């Protein structure tokens, strides 16, 4: 059998590390002209997008 | 939708900006990612994904927010692609469930 | 026929000649319901194996 | 007991007189409508799971009709999941949640009253030969479902008896510039082009043609989805038509046949949607699909397709009149092709000419 293999399989300390970099970059530039408003606050019922 | 009740509540209750899922400890039929993929897709939150190989999480029709880090089981095909280049082998016959 | 026994005499090759479903040479019969239609008779039968 | 649930606050003053409306609409024996609306507000997924429960964990409903009355179809897979979730018949008629969502997932039981892309691309043809429109360009938006459109180009085209010609391009990029948007835009080889545009984009593409000095009805665009140059033609799928009120009662009544369907053979009443998370399993299951093949209501076959979509439609194609108004144009109803606007005086209306010397009688 010639079957295939993951090298990491069920593994989370890289994937957990590397998904803070991604985000902590993209937010480092996110700083611009465009809107930065957070979120809707308060979860009963929004139509806002 | 036990978990669906705090797909709001508490998920961006702290106003984060995304969602990270994994596969749940007990090997179910991947069921835990149908929540956060409506939910926060819904608001057009980009997620991110762990441990995670389904095709179904592919295309942007039912899934437009989706950026798993593992690839998918689609994957395994293309290795074989040049696997079997330095073997000279020409013609092939799949077996495809 | 005469001429396939000669080829397979001098190439060490076996047969089992059978005729064809319908006595009608290939052609295309556009119908446009599978694809751009299909063949059919002799030649058909070729490319299915 | 069924579910009439509305959206938006504007809907809930016809949701109540709608309740008595629709409960005389449709009779069969031995079954009893009872039929409920909702004043909810909101399209998040708040108010729509939560006092919905209640509906399936109190008044233990079977069957749900939803109209939306915006158009943005970002509703539509909220309900896909929950239609999955406790194995319950959903249909939607109309609203956000029009268009096909496919795929769909496995044992999902909602049902879509829309019309995809390939019976549209049907009707097209047969008024491009009624007009004399044998020369085309189609071309396309970056779209989830883009390959669709073009894979079956080349199906239609390759048969019958005239000679059809083919052209297009592959995407455009509405923030690279009106100019370098018009640049590519001379590339024109026919006199009609048909582009898949998104609701978004559609506004600025108008836009965009402006430039391209194709804004009166000496050129014409179809439109393929759900300042405006003159000759664009649209489909509804009966949206504008059958008014409200029939539609909101056609809902009901596939049901009840639907009930009736597997009443006769067993005798068995579901209850799954009795409670919604009072129990760890949904195991129990069967028949999902099984019904909605063979319905006839209101002298027009209602079948379905195992993802959940309508496919003996009667689709209704709309043009853009001068007044910018929209009114039906063409008419197909179960395979016909009767049409209006005869076809005489060809290069004329729906389409003026560029230049009055060459066309001579």
């Amino acid at each position: 059998i010639l079957g295939l293999q993951l090298i990491n399989g069920k593994n989370e300390s890289a994937h957990i590390s590397d998904a803070v970099g991604v985000v902590a970059q993209a937010v480092h530039e996110l700083l611009e002209k465009e809107n930065i408003t957070d979120p809707p606050r308060g979860c009963v019922g929004n139509t806002n997008i | 939708i036990q978990m669906a009740l705090s797909v709001c509540e508490d998920l961006i209750s702290s106003q984060v900006y995304a969602i990270l899922v994994s596969h749940p400890p007990t090997p179910n039929d991947h069921f835990t990612p149908t929540p956060v993929s409506y939910t926060a897709g819904f608001y057009r939150i980009p997620v991110l994904g762990l441990t995670t190989r389904m095709s179904i999480y592919s295309d942007k029709s039912i899934h437009l927010s989706f950026l798993r880090t593992v690839p998918p089981y689609s994957h395994q095909s293309s290795v074989w692609f040049e696997m079997m280049r330095v073997y000279s082998w020409n013609h092939i016959i799949l077996l495809v469930s | 026929i005469d001429l396939l026994i000669k080829l397979a005499r001098t190439m060490n090759f076996t047969y089992e000649v059978h005729l064809v479903a319908d006595g009608k040479f290939g052609t295309q019969e556009r119908v446009n319901n599978s694809n751009k239609k299909e063949w059919n008779g002799m030649m058909g039968e070729l490319l299915s194996g | 007991n069924v579910a009439l649930v509305f959206s938006g606050p504007a809907y809930a003053a016809e949701a109540a007189r709608l309740g008595p409306a629709v409960a005389a609409a449709v009779r069969s024996p031995g079954l009893d409508v009872r039929p409920v609306a909702l004043v909810l507000n909101g399209s998040d997924p708040r108010s729509l799971v939560l006092q919905l429960c209640d509906l399936l964990s109190g008044l233990r409903v079977h069957g749900v009709v939803f109209e939306d009355d915006s158009r943005a179809p970002a509703v539509a897979p909220i309900l896909d999941f929950l239609s999955a979730q406790t194995s319950l018949p959903i249909v939607a008629v109309h609203g956000g949640a029009a268009l096909v969502l496919t795929p769909k997932e496995k044992g999902s039981t909602f049902l879509q009253l829309g019309s995809s892309t390939e019976q549209q691309l049907q009707v097209i043809f047969e008024v491009l030969e009624e007009y004399d429109w044998t020369s085309f360009v189609a071309v396309t938006t970056r779209a989830p479902g883009h390959r669709a459109f073009l894979s079956y180009i080349e199906v239609l085209t390759d048969g019958s008896l005239v000679g059809w010609e083919h052209r297009g391009a592959l995407t455009l990029d509405p923030g690279a510039g009106e100019a370098v948007l018009s640049a590519q835009l001379r590339s024109v080889s026919a006199q009609i082009r048909l582009l898949f545009c998104a609701r978004e984009e559609a506004e600025p593409v108008f836009r965009a043609a402006e430039e391209a000095g194709l804004t009166g009805s000496g050129y014409v665009w179809f439109m393929v989805g759900p300042p405006l140059p003159a000759g664009l033609f649209a489909v509804r799928s009966a949206g504008w038509r059958d008014d409200l009120a029939r539609r909101v009662a056609a809902g009901v009544a596939v049901v009840a046949r639907g009930a009736q369907a597997l009443l006769r053979d067993y005798g068995f009443l579901p209850e799954l949607g009795h409670d919604c998370r009072a129990q760890n399993r949904t195991h129990r299951g069967e028949s999902l699909h099984r019904y909605f093949m063979n319905i006839t209501w209101d002298n027009r076959d209602y079948s379905f397709n195992e993802d959940g979509f309508l496919v003996n439609p009667s689709l209704v194609v709309i043009s853009l009149t001068r007044d910018r108004t929209w009114e039906v144009v063409g008419s197909w109803e179960q395979q016909t092709l009767r049409l209006k606007y005869p076809l005489w005086s060809r290069y004329g209306r729906f389409l003026q000419p560029v230049d009055d010397t060459q066309h001579l009688t």
